[PDB]
RNA sequence: CCGGCGUCUUUUGACGAACAACUGCCCUAUCAGCUGGUGAUGGCCGUGUAGUGGACUGCCAUGGCGUUGACGGGAGCGGGGGAUUAGGGUUCGAUUCCGGAGAGGGAGCCUGAGAAAUAGCUACCACUUCUACGGAGGGCAGCAGGCGCGCAAAUUGCCCAAU
RNA sequence: AUCUGCGCAUGGCUCAUUACAUCAGACGUAAUCUGCCGCAAAAAUCUUGCGGUCCGCAAAAUUGGAUAACUUGGCGAAACGCCAAGCUAAUACAUGAACCAACCGGGUGUCUCCAGAGACGCCCAGCGAAUGA
């Protein structure tokens, strides 16, 4: 039974400094997988400096102060991952947990409308006693009366709020996906071709809005709306476009010169 | 009028001082469905397994009783699927096949024959002989060294 | 203490294993039951999670199933007649999973005469006995074991694991072939 | 030998350290516990004490 | 009336555990046969397990490994990696991260979801401390230190302010 | 201060063991256990009160016994050693909830009908587990 992390074998993406500290917070079991989260003493205190170091930041997550998908968590090691809705009623800003087009965790923010629902991925389905027929997800629901026409790759819109799935987005060739895993992950785009290879992984080939064809693992692929104009869910500043290497590190000296 | 007339022991399988029976269905129904019946006369559990992978003519029209099968039993075939010849079928119902391959060396850019023997648990839906190639699926362990099973057999 | 490793096995080149671990608790195994027949004595064995496994000493009755009639009766186990492992475990009368045994056969008639209504007259109004019985007919190596007052049967559960004997009576080819190997 | 005599109808045990004069008449290798002896085996004093 | 908790059972995701093994690995033939009665390779009922399984009882078969280096002996944790390097390489990796193993040697357990735990228990062996001789205890490959050993490695320090 | 609930299986040290072992990349667990944590589930159980000797009328079920700390007396040179008695808790231990309060099913005896259909009565019908179909 671990119960540390080493700051050295923590993820990449949650950006702690190796030289402040030997330990990270290791995230407990939950919703989401230790790998593929952020806990919710980063966002706290090194995404949103709402918190000098962690004493200062259970004085805010013990007083029940911060709410991840309407309900409030006391706990810093709490695994909150994608598309997940981080609300503050005092300082009135919520926030959904994104990957940008580096891969990375980024809070975009939100309105009161679009903060009610989130998306989320079915994993397995299986029936449960009585003969009542239940959906695991990504985010480790378990609704118990989803959609008839729920697959297992497929997309429940949730609410939150009111606990009811409004919604279902099946998983077809017409529909535009994000990418959660690998090295093409936060990278939207429309679905060209999926490669079955039963027994083995589903290779999913996938188009961007310029055009640039890439492949995942179709377990990576997370469909987000029926194509790139109507996504069900808003998107990092880059909306899942990946620039050159060569044209975006032009234009940050561009842009640093012509602000002096 | 009252008395059934059931099925006469077969003693062409039953070899083994303990009955050799299939534990997936029960041999003596009456008004057996057809669910499990094959073709001619008596019940027989046959199941499909994955990989597009066809079930011989034995297994669903055969008479023996097999545990420890792909395609009549409880094992299934999962992870690697592989490919050998057969070596020895010395051994009653399992073969040892023989994986033949080239081993590159970085250093001396030159490549060196090595090999693996793995014992391999062969149905008696199939008989392969010496320098058979057959295809594998492996399966939970079956013995001490038993890890695959025998899904296809290519003669010669 | 004994433990399910392949550490002492030879490799299969006959070379000898050497060891550079302890024990663990994760590759244990414990002692058998060795349940006989007898008034019913467990002792309960705590498992991994927590889980009970209930070791069956002594154990007299159990659940016995007619699979064709699709029905089980709470019957007494009378002797242990065929073992496929050893004769020396008949002579011990341990059950185990599998083993040969008799039973009552009294509840079996009466739930015979009572369903299908053949003895081995009452209900006038109702013979939904007639809806029955035109189609089904009994081995008579059944019927003849069955009014001669023990049944021959083959445990199905295994007693040291679950506390329970329970079983299923002999029919057909397996019938058969265990009273060609007694007579 | 002390003696702790306890009388649990009032609670209030004292203790009566018994000579050895008056042990040594004893046998005492019956006794163990749980046996309900006469009182006065430890000394005459405790004459009639269960 | 309403709201924060706290708890049985049941069920599944998550954090894990345990097992299995596809490819790979220093030198040695002044090590050519290894295994199999007392399990060695397989098969049949069981048993045992959390489970698969010669893991194990009974029975049957006669196998399995090896000059493509088995078997036995010597060196010693395995990687990520370090040093040097035109290219091909040649070396080092006790050491921060990951995994494995151990707590003086060797066992055996209890409890628990998880230990064959050692700042838990039981026993023996080797050392060992207190005793009013009746008895009772020890386990620094934790951090400071101590004596030895060596060519060879620090303070019996302050603090939870940060991680 | 002590009962109780979790934790002490992590961390930290070391590298003695160890070559079909460990380990790496890659798979498998459909062969399995899995506390904490996340989202869920949940209709089993003739119990109380009062009166009468098994019944009646009632209903926010006002359940029961024991131990620590403590006191008393202490044993012992001591011991991260101990004894006996007297008290008293629970989210400890044990017991236990009728009707409100469902649907659905099986097996089965009398009663109105027709030349098999309905009503009523009885036994059994919860989650998990075993075996059989
Ligand atoms: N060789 C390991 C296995 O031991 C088994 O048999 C072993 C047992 O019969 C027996 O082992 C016993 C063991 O039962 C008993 N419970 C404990 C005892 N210490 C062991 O004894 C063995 O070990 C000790 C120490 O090494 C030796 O002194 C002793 O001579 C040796 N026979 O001796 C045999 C080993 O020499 C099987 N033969 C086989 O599985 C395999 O040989
Ligand atoms: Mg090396
Ligand atoms: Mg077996
Ligand atoms: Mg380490
Ligand atoms: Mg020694
Ligand atoms: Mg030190
Ligand atoms: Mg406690």
């Amino acid at each position: 039974a671990k119960k540390h992390l080493k700051r050295l074998y923590a993820p990449k993406d949650w950006m702690l400094s190796k030289l402040t500290g030997v330990f990270a917070p290791r995230p407990r079991p939950g919703p989401h997988k230790l790998r593929e989260c952020l806990p919710l003493l980063v966002i706290i205190r090194n995404r949103l400096k709402y918190a000098l170091n962690a004493r200062e930041g259970e004085m805010i997550l013990r007083q029940g102060l911060v709410h991840v998908d309407n309900h409030p968590r006391r706990d810093g090691k709490y695994p909150a991952g994608f598309m997940d809705v981080v609300e503050i009623p005092k300082t009135g800003d919520r926030f959904r947990l994104m990957y940008d087009v580096k891969g990375r965790f980024a809070l975009v923010s939100l309105s009161e409308a679009e903060a009610q629902i989130k998306l989320m991925k079915v994993v397995n389905l299986y029936t449960a006693t009585g003969r009542v027929p239940v959906a695991v997800t990504h985010d480790g629901h378990r609704i118990r009366y989803p959609d008839p026409h729920t697959s297992i790759g497929d997309t429940i819109v949730y609410n939150v709020k009111e606990k009811k799935c409004v919604d279902l987005i099946k998983n077809r060739q017409g529909k535009a996906v994000i990418v959660t895993g690998g090295a093409n992950r936060g990278r939207i785009g429309e679905i060209v071709k999926v490669e079955c290879h039963p027994g083995a992984f589903n290779i999913a080939h996938l188009k961007d809005a310029s055009g640039a064809e890439f492949a995942t693992r179709a377990a990576n692929i997370f469909v987000i709306g029926k194509d790139l104009n109507h996504l069900q869910v808003t998107v990092p500043k880059q909306q899942g476009l990946r620039m050159n290497v060569i044209q975006e590190r032009e234009e940050r000296l561009i842009a640093a010169e012509a602000r002096k | 009028p009252q008395y059934y007339h059931a099925h006469q022991v077969d003693a062409t399988i039953q070899h083994q001082k303990a009955y050799q029976r299939q534990t997936a269905v029960n041999e003596n129904m009456h008004r057996s469905s057809r669910k499990h019946v094959n073709k001619s006369g008596h019940i027989r559990y046959a199941k499909k397994i994955g990989l597009g992978f066809k079930t011989p003519a034995k297994a669903l029209n055969g008479k023996y009783i097999d545990r420890k099968c792909p395609f009549t039993s409880n094992v299934v075939i999962r992870g690697r699927i592989l490919r050998g010849i057969v070596h020895s079928t010395k051994m009653h119902r399992t073969i040892v096949i023989r994986r033949n391959y080239l081993h590159f060396i970085k250093k001396y850019q030159r490549y060196q024959k090595r090999h693996k023997s793995l014992a391999v648990h062969c149905s008696p839906a199939f008989d392969p002989k010496q320098g058979d190639e057959v295809v594998v699926g492996q399966c939970r362990p079956l013995s001490k060294t038993i890890r695959y099973n025998v899904l296809e057999v290519v003669s010669k | 203490g004994i433990v399910r490793s392949r550490l002492h096995k030879r490799k299969i080149t006959g070379g000898k294993t050497k060891i550079h671990r302890k024990r663990m608790k994760a590759e244990l195994g414990r002692l058998p039951a060795n349940t006989r027949l007898g008034a019913r004595r467990v002792s309960p064995v705590r498992a991994r999670g927590g889980n009970f496994k209930i070791r069956a000493l002594r154990l007299d009755t159990g659940n016995f199933a007619w699979a064709s009639e699709a029905i089980a009766h709470r019957v007494r186990l009378l002797d242990v007649v065929y073992n496929a492992t050893s004769n020396e475990l008949v002579r011990t009368k341990t059950l185990v999973k599998n083993c040969i045994v008799a039973v009552d056969a009294a509840p079996f008639k009466r739930w015979y005469a009572k369903h299908y209504g053949i003895d081995l007259a009452s209900p006038k109004l109702q013979r939904e006995w007639i809806r029955r019985r035109r189609n089904h007919r009994v081995e008579k190596a059944i019927a003849d074991q069955l009014r001669e007052g023990r049944v021959l049967a083959r445990i199905t559960s295994r007693p040291g694991q679950s506390g329970r004997a329970d079983g299923i009576l002999l029919e057909g080819a397996e019938l058969q072939f265990y009273l060609k190997r007694l007579e | 030998m002390k003696l702790n005599i306890a009388y649990p109808r009032n609670g209030t045990v004292k203790q009566f350290e018994i000579s050895d004069e008056v042990l040594r008449r004893v046998q005492l290798q019956d006794y163990r516990l749980g046996n309900e002896v006469d009182g006065a085996i430890f000394g005459s004093e405790f004459k009639g004490y269960i």
